């Protein structure tokens, strides 16, 4: 009983990192795709 | 042992696009610079 | 990890010429083999089967020197210390035509694999010339004043790597017949000069057993020499040694005068391979254009040695 | 058997160790998860659950009356069922009649005494016997269950140490493959660096030499105009 | 024994999954610094 209450415990937190993986990798894959089609404007001095 | 295998693969495979995305875009940027370089060149031997 | 390529043997000794060999090429698919020797022949074998010596060419009157091939691989350059250059037919085995205009000893010719054809030929009266593949009269040549023993064509079609025993890389163009800018760094006399496959390396490798790898790419700074590869030593004979690069751009492979051939890594510096295998000096070190881990080095023992890099 | 399919980015024979303040950062975001996602009992990887005492059909009753007490009681671990009647088998003393007892009641505890010490002759006799077959048969039945004790562990030791070598196969093999992937993904990595950093210094000076072009252009429009109106 | 096997093989995939997060964590924070370095910087 006790293994089985801890299997539940541990499905819940593999699917709970399971959301959290997905959503940190769209952020990455969204980090990195701002990263690569960065680019550099007119640099314009201030005046 | 055998999730490890299938993450790698999908890595690999994710950084080989994410490179040659990379890539093209580096020869973009070449490209892009050495048409700079003509059109100053051509500037210089107009105003010249 | 026996042998993982296509040749019916991990070492093969090509062996038939008659006098010490200067380069060997390959056929840009990576099929034929063509190399050109001072006994003033040019054989022509197979690499992949049991390779045969399917051909030979003569009709040069004195040492060959130098020799690339078409965009197809129909039709042979072979540069020569006859004064002269010749385009060669393999259809019949016979000779095309010479192109004559060249005073002294010829070094070094490069054919543009893409673009408009051209033949570039480093000859020792201190010329490089420019020449069409259909008439035998020099479309250009530009002065110079010293030897020159190393060309290499541009990428982009109009810049000419020159390299003479002034001890630097010179960039010429074309069209203005002026040098546009000269990397130098080198201290001794310059023997080849081949370009990256991507197109923004240049090796180079000189008589003081240094061979150093520069940039091609119009953005660099003011030094554009990236890296000096050392562990090749330049034997007794002053010979004009050819390296090459792979298919991936990643390893360097130039022969050394104690017949080892030495293949670095060209991204760190790190000295991967130091294969014997031959007696005299390794004149010319190439790797396989398809890409596969095949290496040829042609050296002096009248011989090549066509291996594997597994 | 295992049965999760959900599969991770993760390459610990190749990816760097993860450091207590990363670890301790990772399980607070799973927290958060967590906390965000409510934990849900029908879930398919949770395993079924195990059956009451009244509907596991092997589960006497009588087996279920005694895991009741042995539940019931503070100590199931120390709990003890009652014991024998020891006294039964005890050493029988002699009564003591006394002369107001009865002689039909004497009789009846003489007779009540005289089979206890039957009883306990007829055992005393069987324990004698038995401990005389083992005296002679002591080193052969010992020697007999000795090695059938070694060799039932000697066969579990064997097949611990075929399972251990299997495993070790296992995560050499793993090694390898990670360690020939990570060599080629930090290749690629710091190649798409140095490209993301060459690209934009490329970008940086295509606007300087576009910014000086636009600057002759505006010079020469300007020379165009001037000669257009002096004209 | 079933349970067992389930449990380790989750204990396994949870430790996998929190390095993978945290290598997505500090990828994105990475990324992040350097976007906001190119932000500031301007001219190289």
């Amino acid at each position: 009983a006790r293994v089985r209450e801890e299997l539940a415990t541990a499905l819940y937190q593999h699917d709970a990192a399971v959301r959290v993986i997905a959503r940190l990798t769209r952020e990455r894959d969204e980090a990195r795709e701002a990263l690569a089609r960065l680019t550099v404007t007119g640099a314009a001095p201030a005046a | 042992r055998a999730s490890e295998e299938q993450a790698i693969q999908r890595r690999l495979e994710a950084l080989r696009a994410e490179v040659a995305f990379v890539s093209t875009r580096e020869r973009k940027a070449q490209e892009l610079y050495r048409k700079l370089r003509d059109e100053l060149e051509e500037l210089r031997l107009e105003q010249a | 990890t026996p042998r993982t390529s296509n040749l019916k043997a991990p070492l093969m000794e090509l062996s038939g010429h008659t006098g010490e060999i200067f380069t060997a090429k390959f056929d840009p698919t990576g099929t034929l083999i063509a190399s050109g020797s001072m006994d003033r022949t040019i054989m022509l074998w197979r690499v992949y089967g049991d390779c045969e010596n399917y051909g030979v060419l003569n009709g040069h009157k004195a040492a060959i020197l130098d020799l690339q091939w078409s965009r197809d691989g129909d039709i042979l350059f072979s540069a020569s210390a006859d004064m002269h250059l010749a385009s060669w037919d393999l259809t019949t085995g016979q000779r095309i035509r010479r192109y004559i205009g060249h005073e002294e000893i010829i070094n070094a010719m490069d054919v543009t694999q893409r673009g408009e054809e051209l033949l570039i030929s480093g000859s020792d009266d201190g010329t490089i010339g420019i020449w069409d593949p259909r008439t035998k009269n020099a479309v250009d040549y530009i002065e110079t004043d010293f030897p020159i023993t190393a060309v290499a064509v541009s990428e982009a079609g109009n810049e000419i790597y020159s390299g003479g025993i002034d001890n630097d890389i010179k960039v010429w163009d074309i069209r203005k017949k002026a040098v546009v800018h000269t990397m130098l760094g080198h201290n001794d006399t310059i023997t080849t000069l081949r370009v990256s496959p991507d197109g923004q390396q240049l090796l180079s490798y000189a008589m003081d057993s240094t061979a150093r790898t520069w940039d091609i790419r119009p953005f660099a700074p003011t030094d554009r020499h990236i890296r000096t590869f050392d562990g090749a030593p330049l034997g007794l004979e002053k010979n004009l040694i050819r390296g090459s690069w792979s298919k991936d751009g990643k390893k360097i492979a130039v022969g050394a005068g104690d017949g080892t051939v030495v293949i670095w890594g060209s991204d760190t510096g790190k000295l991967l391979y130091k294969l014997p295998g031959h007696k005299g000096t390794v004149n010319c070190a190439e790797f396989a254009p398809d890409g596969a881990p095949i290496i040829l080095s042609a050296s002096s023992d009248r011989t090549m040695l066509l291996g594997e890099l597994i | 058997m295992p049965a999760i399919t959900t599969v991770h980015e993760s390459l610990p024979y190749i990816d760097p160790e993860p450091t207590p303040e990363q670890r301790a950062a990772a399980e607070a975001l799973i927290a958060e998860e967590r906390a965000k996602v409510p934990d849900d009992p029908y879930h398919a990887l949770l395993p079924p659950p195990l059956p009451p005492l009244n509907e596991s059909r092997h589960l006497t009753p009588i087996l279920q009356n005694e895991l009741a007490r042995l539940a019931s009681s503070p100590d199931p671990q120390a709990a003890k069922m009652d014991a024998l009647d020891f006294s039964r088998y005890e050493a029988p003393e002699m009564p003591s009649i006394d002369s107001s007892q009865s002689l039909e009641e004497t009789a009846s505890q003489l007779w009540e005494t005289l089979k206890q010490a039957y009883t306990a002759q007829a055992y005393l006799s069987a324990r004698r016997a038995h401990l005389a077959l083992l005296d002679t048969h002591g080193k052969n039945a010992w020697l007999i269950g000795n090695w059938h004790l070694e060799g039932e562990v000697k066969a579990v030791e064997k097949e611990l140490a075929e399972t251990k070598r299997e495993i070790d196969r296992v995560s050499l093999a793993r090694q390898g493959m990670q360690e020939a992937a990570g060599a080629e993904l930090k290749s690629l990595e710091e190649t798409w660096k140095a490209g993301v950093g060459r690209v934009l210094e490329t970008e940086a000076a295509a606007e300087k030499l576009r910014i000086e072009v636009l600057e002759e252009r505006r010079r020469l429009a300007e020379a165009q105009a001037a000669l257009a109106v002096g004209n």
